[PDB]
This record gives C-alpha cells, structure tokens and sequence, in this order.
C-alpha cells in the first residue's frame, strides 16, 4: 500500500519466526523495472534506498568513522554505490572500497583483488558489501548455502567489526550463506531489505544492527533463508522509485557515537544495553591501515 | 620531453563528431544547493546536475598521471555540478572549464565576480 512511499521492505519479524522449507523463489512482479529518474543508474537509486532505510535505524555514527565497502566496482569501470555512500556518511568519513576488478572510485582508498586477499589493521563501524557472482542465477541446481565471499565476510565481520558497528551485506535467492544468517543473530536486531526500485529481484541486503559479538538469538540460516524465500513468494513488492525524489533528509546524522576501548571482561549488562541502543562503538581510534595480499609468479622458462 | 596530451586529444575527439564519455555517475540530491563547481557533498541547483567526482576526471577514467606534480586529483572523492546544458559531457565539460578561486562557482556558469 503506502509500502511504494518508503524506501523498500523490511521482512516482518513474523515471517523470521517460521520454520520453512526452502523452496524456489518465483516473484510475481519478475520482470517489472522501476521507471528511474532521468539519467540515474539503477546502482545509485539502490543504494540511496538502502541509505534512506539505514536512517531509519539504530546506527553507531562516531567522529573519526570508519566504512568499508566490498564488491563496490561495476562493469562500467565506476562506483556508484561508493558515491552514495560518501554522498550519505558525514563529511571526512573514512571510506575504503574493494573489488576483484579494477575501477575508478571516489572512496579515500582503493583496494584491487578478491575480497580474501584484504587485511586490515583497524576495526570498522559500518561493513557495506554489494558481492554477487552472476554464476549463482543457476536454477537447474539445487540451492545450497555458499561460501566464497561470504565465508571471508563471516570472519571479517566477527574479527573487524566494532562492538557496536552494523553491516548491510546483499543476498538473493541463489546467492545466501547459513552462516552469515547465524551470525545476526548477534546483532541487536536484523532484518532483510528489499530496495523499491529492484523489488522485482530476489535481492535483499541482510542488515545487522549494532554488533554485540555474542549470540543475543540463536538462527539456523538454512532455515532463515527458506523464511525469506517464503516472504518473497508470498508478497509481491510493488516496483518505486518515489523515495528517490525526496532527499532533503538524506544525510546520515552526525551523531558522535562514543568510542572506548574495552577489553572482553569489561563487557556488562550495562555496556551490551549501550551497545544495542546505537550508543556506542567499542574499538581502538588508531590509525586505518589496510593491505591487499598480492600472489607472486614468474612464468618465464 | 614527450608526454601524453590527453586533454588535447580528447577535445579533439570531440570536436571531431565522437561520442562524450559515458557512465559519469549522478547522484540523487534536492537541487536547492549552493550551485559551487566542486564541493564535498551534492550542491546542484535547480539548472545542474551533481556527479561523483572521479567519474568525471579525464584522467582517472583514462587511467592516466593526473597533470600535476603531485599527481592530486581535484575531482576524486568529491562531487561536480555541471550545468543541465552541459550534463550530456561532464568529462569535457571540467576539462574545458574552470572555478573561481574567489567564490567557488564555474568561470562563466555561475561566477558572478567581474559583475558592477
Ligand atoms: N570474491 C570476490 N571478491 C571481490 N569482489 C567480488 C567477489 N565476487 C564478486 N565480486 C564483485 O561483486 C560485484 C557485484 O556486482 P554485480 O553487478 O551484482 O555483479 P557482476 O558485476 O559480477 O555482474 C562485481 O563488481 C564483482 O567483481
Ligand atoms: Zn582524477
Ligand atoms: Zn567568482
């Protein structure tokens, strides 16, 4: 209904408490498109949806902020998912971007390889990763859990995300991870969003709001995936772009989020409540370091 | 003493009838901004359009040294207004023009100094 006013869908929390079978995802709307403003790209409009959806949240928003950002160049040798992100994130944001192809990028660094091959030194507040391998759209195969990027960013997630810090990482039908649904479960809260503009896709950004590193729900992600297939087969998303035309309150807020160092024995009741109200980032505020691992050959004979 | 002249061949490119580059990224914003050249967020105003800023570099698109001793960009990590007029060509819109060091809009789109 007035669904097509907001930025896209949230899977409703009963659809998460089900017990479903997995099943094929056959959308209603297949086939649809959005009719985008004049001269935008459908990766802009996405990705100011998502933006526009991540407002409405709980974010840890500290000075000094780091985002990384994986899976963020394009066949077109551009990115524009990076572009709104540092159009969104508060001026002098720390933006780091990465993908296996080589592209050009508005964010402060750049790193060129598959996305295992990334180390970096500092936590982050904010994981952002738009990965996908075309290859999954194989419906003559049965649909198992993957893993590929998806177990980098599992471990990614649970050895450099910040107490506190939050993650939009993009499924679709074919292209999900068990573990990755487990794993928010130990965020404050979750969900699975659907963008109005590609409503008519299997996509969906699993959003992990404010990271508490310990299970808070335990989630078995091959059943959680089935619930979200079942969603999605259940209620046609209608295609739009409206959100798109109102972005006097785009920005994301400059909130100032405390940051502390903390080692694990000091992690209370008191601190965890903090944590899961978007109050504060636990992480050291030393310097961004990353580096990408480069495999070296000499094919000379 | 040899070195590429991309801006040169570009404008002669253009000149000569080809196609702009493609795929500059615009961005979504209100069109209420301030209208400067190139600032660190959107600011178009009603007759522009704002696009990330690396998008619209000759010569990070090219994959070229950027023209100056330092090799700094001016455009990277920012955003560019480029007039509705001109948006078919963000590339050589910022090559061929250039900001006003006094109030930060378009020499001729927008710089209103040598007024009175
Ligand atoms: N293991 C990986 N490491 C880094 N980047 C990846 C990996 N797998 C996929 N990607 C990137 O994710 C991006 C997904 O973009 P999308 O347009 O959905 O699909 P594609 O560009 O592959 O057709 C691509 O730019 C792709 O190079
Ligand atoms: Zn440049
Ligand atoms: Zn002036």
């Amino acid at each position: 209904s007035s669904q097509a006013w907001q930025p896209g869908v949230a899977m409703p929390n009963l659809y998460k408490m089900q017990r479903m079978l997995l099943e094929k995802c056959d959308l209603q709307n297949y086939g649809d498109s959005a009719t985008l403003p004049k001269g935008i790209m459908m990766n802009v409009a996405k990705y100011t949806q998502l933006c526009q959806y991540l407002n409405t949240l709980t974010l840890a928003v500290p000075y000094n902020m780091r985002v990384i950002h994986f899976g963020a160049g394009s066949d077109k040798g551009v990115a524009p998912g990076t572009a709104v992100l540092r159009q969104w994130l508060p001026t002098g944001t720390l933006l780091v971007d990465s993908d296996l192809n080589d592209f050009v990028s508005d964010a402060d660094s750049t790193l060129i390889g598959d996305c295992a091959t990334v180390h970096t030194a500092n936590k982050w507040d904010l994981i952002i990763s738009d990965m996908y391998d075309p290859k999954t759209k194989n419906v003559t195969k049965e649909n198992d859990s993957k893993e590929g990027f998806f177990t980098y960013i599992c471990g990614f997630i649970q050895q450099k995300l910040a107490l506190g810090g939050s993650v939009a990482i993009k499924i679709t039908e074919h292209s999900w991870n068990a573990d990755l649904y487990k794993l928010m479960g130990h965020f404050a809260w979750w969900t699975a969003f659907v963008t109005n503009v590609n409503a008519s896709s299997s996509e969906a950004f699993l959003i992990g709001c404010n990271y508490l590193g310990k299970p808070r729900e335990q989630i078995d992600g091959y059943v959680m995936h089935a619930n979200y297939i079942f969603w999605r087969n259940t209620n046609p998303i209608q295609l739009s772009s409206y959100s798109l035309f109102d972005m006097s309150k785009f920005p994301l807020k400059l909130r100032g989020t405390a940051v502390m160092s903390l080692k694990e024995g000091q992690i209370n009741d008191m601190i965890l409540s903090l944590l899961s109200k978007g109050r504060l980032i636990i992480r050291e505020n030393n310097r961004v370091v990353i580096s990408s691992d480069v495999l070296v050959n000499n094919e000379n004979l | 003493a040899f070195a590429v002249d991309a801006a040169k061949a570009y404008k002669d490119y253009l000149a000569s009838g080809g196609q702009p580059i493609t795929n500059c990224v615009k961005m979504l914003c209100t069109h209420t901004g301030t209208g400067q050249a190139i600032t660190v967020t959107p600011e178009a105003n009603m007759d522009q359009e704002s696009f990330g800023g690396a998008s619209c570099c000759l010569y990070c698109r090219c994959h070229i040294d950027h023209p100056n001793p330092k090799g700094f960009c001016d455009l990277k990590g920012k955003y560019v207004q480029i007039p509705t007029t001109c948006a078919n060509d963000p590339v050589g819109f910022t090559l061929k023009n250039t900001v006003c060091t006094v109030c930060g809009m378009w020499k001729g789109y927008g710089c209103s100094c040598d007024q009175l």
